[PDB]
């Protein structure tokens, strides 16, 4: 999106693995709040939203 | 009514102690009350502090 017409997703009902997320070099950058990276894995939540 | 010199003395000890147990409910500037969620959230050296 835009940014100040910013893209929201919903996320619920499924499964993840975010490993797949921090693993991947790709990414410029990568920073967490609340919660550690490697520590997701062991976690649910209500939502997500991306 | 006239026993209050011996009910005040359980009395004091109830409101301290439901105080002391009341206040592991207290944040205090961390991210939870409750050990295990900060645990189970973070690695050890963003837990820490």
């Amino acid at each position: 999106a835009s940014v100040y017409a910013w893209n929201r997703k919903r996320i619920s009902n499924c499964v993840a693995d975010y490993s797949v997320l921090y693993n991947s070099a790709s990414f410029s950058t990568f920073k967490c709040y609340g919660v550690s990276p490697t520590k997701l894995n062991d976690l649910c939540f209500t939502n997500v939203y991306a | 009514s006239a026993l209050g010199k011996l009910q005040d003395v359980v009395n004091q000890n109830a409101q301290a102690l439901n105080t002391l147990v009341k206040q592991l409910s207290s944040n205090f500037g961390a991210i939870s009350s409750v050990l295990n969620d900060i645990l189970s959230r973070l690695d050890k050296v963003e837990a820490e502090v």
